């Protein structure tokens, strides 16, 4: 994002004259252009340009490319009207909301408008829910699906987290940068984000709306399709707040009353494109109460919620009454004769189902018949489980006869209608918390911690398919029905005379050895669950052995010979002679597997039953995995390249005995090494996960003086990875003080040199990308508790000699060449040029060159303001601390005024000005300040932070707050600023006479007295505030 | 955010004046009523709306019958009040309450139940984190910025009189006298009459409320005024109805404020305001009298009358002592000055610990009103 200096390089080089001046002003034009064609092609170009403009210098004219798509809303080509809001589903509307307060001619622009540049209530109201009322039904689809991306990027005025826009873009690159009951409802406490359920609330707010106070067929049908993909990305279980309006009001059934009369109309249901949507999202508004309510229907326990679930329960047997009527050619509790609503459903279901029996078409998506039957018993499934015996046991005999005739058209889910019967018929914030203070102690916690029988003609019928089918969605719902009828212990009669069904599932394992089957992935988890929980009634010899065949001799592990050990280790070790034997063959295979971060996950669960078994078997077996891993991660033969695998194997030192990390012989031969060749991203990015992962035990597991005893033995020296050492690869009296510190600062120096001088496609990928700048961020999390938790002396004091010194001649990144590149991190990466500001303060190096191009000491680029207001939060919470130091105090007083009030509401920054207050000299230059810069301190929030900033201060320069409460301040039209700047002058005068009559005249000149009465007098300020004008006459007649 | 703001409400009788603690004015003042539909209504699609809250009652007047919820400071109808405050929260203000502290004015004299059930309906109806009870005097004398007067308070309500020296407060010297704007209104009403104008109903009454709010006056001396009324010329003036129908009113124009001066004209014994005030100031300690005779604050709505601070000057004088200057210090906006002493008073810092916690309601129950607070 220099488009400053990276436009220099080329104009000596090739002497054209081309900025990006002139060709902003030639899109803005084909926009405007009149084909319609035309129009296509020029939308698609702000799918990739308006993204990158809106964070950078040039952001003034990125905001307008914002602007002229909103006219382009309400032309009548089809096309151009869907790719207009995939160029407004990409915009991040928090970053948008910040150049609005920072415009002044833009609000005006054209014509000269007075008012506010309201973008996002006239891009939400106005196209995105407004385009939900199109009369295509390609363009009502694609409108729903940007309000799945808007959501996470509104930002709302005022939240009670995220305050003002310079706070909301800060948030969202610091997660990036620094880290069986049915689908539809939750049982969890379920924490959430408190900010993101208030951005869900008001977008179920204005779609409710036009739902109820439409007046057109076409607003209420395409509004009953945006609601269902919220519920499928944002389910209403989880963020249950954000859906609540009214019901119980206390856990929500939200909004669930209105569309239960669409669907009793005789109108709505009539046509299956959005019938079959308002069907997925009525069940998952009842079932949200089920971590409420449920101490006729005697589980649901509340009466205001009963004629919901009567009334979907009695929509959804009588649309599996007209299922059963149509897939078999027979003539017209669930009946739809004797209603002339539902004779309308009849003639609806039978256009559909003409024109699949004469059209062979079978791989399709969209069917609406097909599309339809997916949908209701879906949610005939999810109410059942609200449902109890007692309910269903007039019903056993109902739901039964239907399944028969709606079995072969969809039979993936007609058995999760048919698995869920049999469990009810048995049964069962301000900037300085968001970039660092809350990321920062999430760090030092978890260290602590580490110091530590009607169903038989229907259940014959479902194993004669599994035979015969192959699509593979089928056999994976066919292999969880028979699980649960040998948990609920169902005799084995399935088979009644032979072994039909359990001889076909071991000819299966020839097919995916081989490779001889087309998607073993999705049935290869489910297989082995099936066969484990049989032989506690083929046996735990005989499982084991099938296991060992996939994995040497068949295809790669992460799909086939790791899914296939989590059904046996979980239902072996966790659940006499004969079960020893077996536990010792099942560790020897993951020895040859422990390469995989799905593999680490599996060997936290063996650690923790020898704890709990027999403590002296726990500490033989963390030894046994302590020499193999570790030879590993020198060589980088370990998976590491997820930040799902940097989190597998922290938790595995902490559950590892630390008998077997007491001796520091094997993690430092393991650490201090240089991998093969760091040309490529894939081992540049395998070195630097080895060195995270065993320095979370030198810090945790072993303090500070057993690591440096043992490198003064271990020649260790310094010139390891060196610049003469870095260079040919990529192409290709020392201290133990002195050995360990020059080893973490030149690793800060590799990460550095990437992600500035690196392509972001050619040489990386973005995956890639996600986790190599992810490794730059919990290891300046490591630097930081070093230098301040004290434990570990010895290290601190080895670096304030090092960024003091130059480098050996040019053999190391020195501290002037490591600090370039950081400048040029400040635009890319936000968050972590605030983690490179508070490592350069711990060291006592306070160089002004560099605190100076952070600060900018004497529209705007958006992504600066996070690192120029988070760079002056961190140098005064390092001022506050050590304030002995005089010389650090008057120059960010002086210099930075305007930015030292408007902070004043945060816990570094506040703490920096009650010190002022305690010193005597330093609270005489806080006031000369703001008598500079009463010119910008007018607007009505900057001056509600002075009062609070003046209202204590010191009592030897009280003299000097009382000619700047009168002279400047006073006179502002605010009625009450003038009236919170008459508690704060009277009270100087009271403290003062009390006080020493002869520091206090000294304090308040006789003749600088006689300047304040004069202006008072001439003008009628003395009248207005009567409690200001008695103190001061009572002043002079004493002295 | 710091400091959260604050919510402050006056509910004197008559308004309510709302809005955030922090500012100068007000966001929302509107009229005290719950008015219902008498007639029952024949079309479909109608409301139907129960009852109408507010200025909304004011548009819609024909119909409706009108309550006032309180009489004389007291709250008569609970449900009433709670539709009041729901309307000025989510109707005009738009906030959560448990986001913010609310300041209640209340009335002296007033009874227990009205304190201790208004805290009562805060936690347990508007949950709220934090709220106060405070006199209405008070908060006026805060917003004329002086330390020391007495406040001569007269709502729609009540009357009211705090003498106050340099903060401090006497409870002995504390009047209360039931004479307000409604008492002049339904005085108002009676003395047209006599005039052939018959104003019989609720929304009527409001009608001659908006006449007296601006048509009345006090004379500067009743009898000299009453006297000149025979040759009417000035005293007359023309005032249109929302019916399109003509009122003239003379000399029953002035004589309505002067009932405050005289309340042997609406039958009452208790003294007028100016002796009132006296009562007052005699109950008071000798060596203060000197500066409330001086710093006599007018507050409230039915103060606004032109010409009141003069008669008051005059009588006042004429009654006291000569050998001291009897300054009435009335500012024009005395109407809102209660509520912007609750603005100022919940802007202060100090007052911020003084809060009526959420939690010591909860732990103590809806007794400790009095216990913590004046």
């Amino acid at each position: 994002f220099h488009v400053g200096d990276w436009m220099g390089t080329i104009r000596t080089l090739t002497g054209n004259t081309f900025s990006l001046a002139d060709c902003i002003p030639l899109l803005r034009k084909t926009l405007k252009d009149e084909s319609s064609v035309t129009c296509k092609l020029a939308c698609t170009a702000v799918r990739n340009c308006v993204m990158s403009l809106c964070s950078s210098s040039y952001s003034e004219l990125g905001l307008q490319l914002i602007i002229d798509v909103l006219t382009l809303r309400n032309s009548s080509y089809w096309l151009v009207r869907t790719e207009l809001l995939e160029t407004l589903a990409e915009i991040d509307f928090r970053l948008v909301s910040f150049l609005e307060a920072k415009a002044e001619n833009l609000h005006r622009g054209a014509h000269h408008y007075t008012g506010l540049l309201k973008l996002q209530e006239r891009v939400l109201n106005n196209v995105v829910i407004h385009l939900l009322g199109d009369e295509d039904p390609r363009v009502r689809h694609v409108a729903a699906a940007s309000l799945i991306r808007l959501v996470p990027k509104l930002f709302y005025k005022c939240d009670q987290g995220q305050a003002d826009p310079v706070v909301a873009v800060a948030r969202d690159q610091s997660s990036v940068y620094l880290k069986r009951i049915y689908r539809g409802y939750n049982l969890l406490p379920s924490i959430t984000d408190v900010t993101m359920e208030n951005n869900l609330s008001r977008v179920i707010a204005a779609v409710s709306h036009e739902l109820i106070t439409s007046t057109t067929r076409a607003l209420t049908f395409g509004c009953c399709e945006a609601l269902c993909l919220l519920s499928t990305a944002f389910p209403v279980c989880i963020w249950s707040l954000g859906w609540h309006c009214g019901v119980p009001p206390l856990c929500t059934v939200g909004m669930a009353t209105m569309i239960l009369t669409l669907l009793s109309s005789a109108w709505f249901p009539l046509d299956l494109s959005a019938h079959q949507d308002a069907l997925i999202l009525a069940g998952n508004l009842l079932a949200a109460s089920a971590p409420k309510s449920l101490r006729v229907w005697p589980a649901l326990g509340d009466r205001a919620l009963v004629p919901m679930v009567e009334q979907l329960f009695s929509h959804l047997l009588k649309v599996i009454n007209i299922c059963a009527h149509v897939l078999d050619d027979v003539a017209p509790l669930g009946s739809f004769y004797h209603l002339p609503s539902y004779l309308r459903l009849h003639d609806v279901l039978k256009a559909t189902h003409a024109n699949y029996k004469v059209t062979l078409d079978l791989q399709n998506s969209t069917e609406k018949f097909g599309g339809f039957l997916r949908s209701a018993l879906d949610v005939l499934s999810q109410i059942l489980e609200l449902a109890t015996l007692q309910d269903i046991g007039k019903c056993v005999e109902e739901i039964l006869g239907y399944l028969k005739s709606c079995f072969s058209r969809e039979p993936m889910m007609a058995t999760v209608c048919v698995q869920q019967l049999l469990k009810t018929l048995f049964g069962t914030p301000g900037l300085y918390h968001y970039c660092f203070m809350a990321p920062y102690t999430h760090f030092t916690q978890a260290l602590a911690d580490a110091s530590l029988r009607l169903f038989e003609p229907l259940v014959i019928k479902a194993l004669k398919q599994y035979t015969t089918t192959t699509c593979v969605q089928l056999q994976k719902q066919v292999l969880d029905l028979l699980a649960q009828l040998v948990q609920l212990r169902v005799n084995y009669c399935l088979l009644d005379s032979d072994q039909v069904f359990i001889g076909f599932v071991l000819k299966q394992f020839e097919y995916i050895e081989v490779g001889q089957f087309r998607e073993s992935e999705a049935i290869i988890p489910n297989i082995f669950f099936f066969l484990v929980l049989l032989s506690y009634e083929i046996g735990i010899p005989k499982i084991i052995q099938l296991c060992d065949g996939i994995m040497a001799s068949g295809r790669k592990a992460v799909t086939h010979a790791i899914p296939a050990l989590q059904p046996i280790v979980h239902d072996l070790f966790v659940l006499g002679k004969e079960l020893e034997t077996q536990k010792e063959v099942v560790v020897s295979m993951l020895l040859r597997l422990i390469q995989y971060h799905q593999v680490l996950e599996m060997f936290i669960l063996v650690l923790q039953q020898c704890h709990k078994e027999n403590e002296d078997k726990w500490k033989r077996l963390s030894r046994q995995i302590a020499d193999i891993i570790l030879p590993m991660l020198a060589k980088q033969q370990m998976h590491i390249d997820s930040h799902e695998a940097l989190g597998v194997l922290n938790t595995l030192f902490e559950i590892l005995a630390p008998s077997s990390l007491r001796p520091v012989d094997m993690l430092l031969r393991s650490m201090f090494v240089t991998p093969n060749t760091m040309a490529s991203v894939s081992t540049v990015q395998l070195w630097i996960s080895g060195i995270l992962a065993i320095l979370r035990v030198l810090i945790s597991q072993s303090t500070e003086d057993i690591v440096l005893s043992r490198i003064q033995e271990l020649s260790f020296s310094p010139y390891l990875i060196s610049c003469t050492v870095i260079n040919r690869l990529r192409d290709g009296k020392n201290l133990p003080e002195e050995t360990f510190s020059r080893f973490l600062l030149q690793l800060v120096g590799i990460l550095l040199e990437d992600i500035v001088t690196k392509q972001l496609k050619v040489e990386m990928s973005e995956q890639q990308h996600t986790f190599y700048c992810q490794e730059l961020g919990t290891l300046l999390m490591c630097l930081i508790h070093i230098f301040k938790s004290g434990m570990f002396r010895r290290i601190t004091a080895a670096a304030t000699r090092l960024f003091r010194s130059d480098g050996c001649g040019g053999s190391f990144y020195t501290l002037d060449s490591l600090n370039l590149r950081a400048r040029s991190m400040i635009t890319t990466h936000p968050a972590l040029v605030l983690l490179w500001c508070q490592i350069l303060l711990l060291v006592n190096h306070t160089d002004y060159r560099w605190w100076a191009e952070v600060q900018q000491t004497p529209l705007g680029m958006c992504n600066r303001e996070i690192v120029r207001r988070g760079a002056l939060i961190l140098f005064c919470d390092y001022v506050c601390q050590n304030l002995h130091d005089s010389e650090h105090l008057t120059w960010l007083i002086v210099n930075h005024i305007q930015d030292l009030i408007s902070l004043s509401h945060e816990p570094p920054v506040q703490d920096f000005i009650s010190a002022v207050h305690r010193n005597s000299a330093a609270s005489g230059l806080f006031i000369q300040a703001i008598q500079s810069r009463c010119e910008n301190l007018s607007t009505p929030t900057m001056l509600k932070k002075t009062l609070q900033c003046l209202e204590g201060i010191h009592l030897s320069q009280s003299g000097a707050v009382l000619t700047l409460y009168v002279d400047r301040l006073l006179c502002t039209p605010f009625r009450v600023l003038a009236r919170m700047v008459d508690i704060l002058a009277c009270r100087r005068v009271e403290m003062l006479l009390a006080a020493n009559l002869q520091s206090s005249m000294a304090q308040l000149p006789m003749e600088e007295l006689n300047r304040i009465q004069e202006y008072l007098q001439s003008s009628g300020l003395a009248q207005r505030h009567q409690r200001l004008y008695s103190l001061l006459d009572r002043f002079r007649l004493s002295t | 955010e710091d400091e959260t703001t604050a919510l402050v409400c006056d509910n004197g009788s008559g308004l309510v004046k709302a809005g955030f603690a922090g500012d100068d004015a007000p966001r929302a003042v509107f009229p005290s009523i719950v008015g219902r539909p008498r007639h029952q209504g024949v079309m479909v699609g109608m409301g139907q709306k129960d009852s109408y809250v507010g200025d909304e009652a004011q548009s819609k007047r024909g119909i409706l019958t009108l309550k006032y919820p309180i009489e004389h400071g007291i709250i008569t109808n609970w449900d009433d009040m709670e539709k009041i405050w729901h309307h000025t929260f989510y109707n005009e203000l738009r906030v959560a309450p448990e986001e913010h502290p609310t300041l209640l004015t209340e009335a002296p004299l007033n009874p227990k139940a009205n304190r201790e059930k208004m805290t009562q309906i805060m936690f347990e109806t508007f949950n709220v984190p934090a709220m106060y009870v405070a006199i209405q005097a008070v908060l006026s004398l805060y917003a004329s910025g002086r330390t020391t007067g007495i406040v001569l308070d007269s709502g729609d309500g009540v009357t009211h009189n705090v003498p106050i020296y340099e903060g401090y407060a006497l409870p002995h010297a504390i009047m209360r006298l039931d004479l307000a704007g409604r008492d002049l209104t339904d005085y108002l009403m009676k003395i047209l009459t006599e005039r052939g104008y018959s104003f019989v109903t609720t929304a009527e009454r409001e009608i001659v409320r908006d006449i007296k709010e601006k048509l009345c006056y006090v004379a500067l001396d009743f009898e000299n005024e009453m006297a000149t009324a025979a040759s009417s010329s000035s005293l007359e003036k023309s005032y249109e109805l929302p019916d399109g129908q003509v009122i003239t009113i003379g000399n029953e124009r002035f004589r309505c404020p002067e009932t405050l001066f005289q309340p042997s004209f609406i039958g009452m014994e208790s003294a007028g305001i100016h002796e009132t005030t006296y009562n007052s100031i005699m109950k008071c300690d000798i060596d203060i009298r000197k500066d409330l005779y001086a710093n006599n604050v007018m507050s409230g709505g039915t103060t606004m009358y032109p010409g009141i601070a003069d008669r008051m000057q005059k009588e006042i004088t004429a009654l006291a002592p000569s050998t001291m200057k009897i300054k009435i210090i009335a500012p024009p906006e005395r109407k809102y000055s209660v509520w912007i002493g609750g603005s100022i008073l919940a802007s202060l810092s100090t007052f911020q610990q003084m809060w009526i916690t959420k939690q010591e309601y909860d732990e103590a129950g809806p007794s400790i009103v009095h216990r913590k607070c004046f």
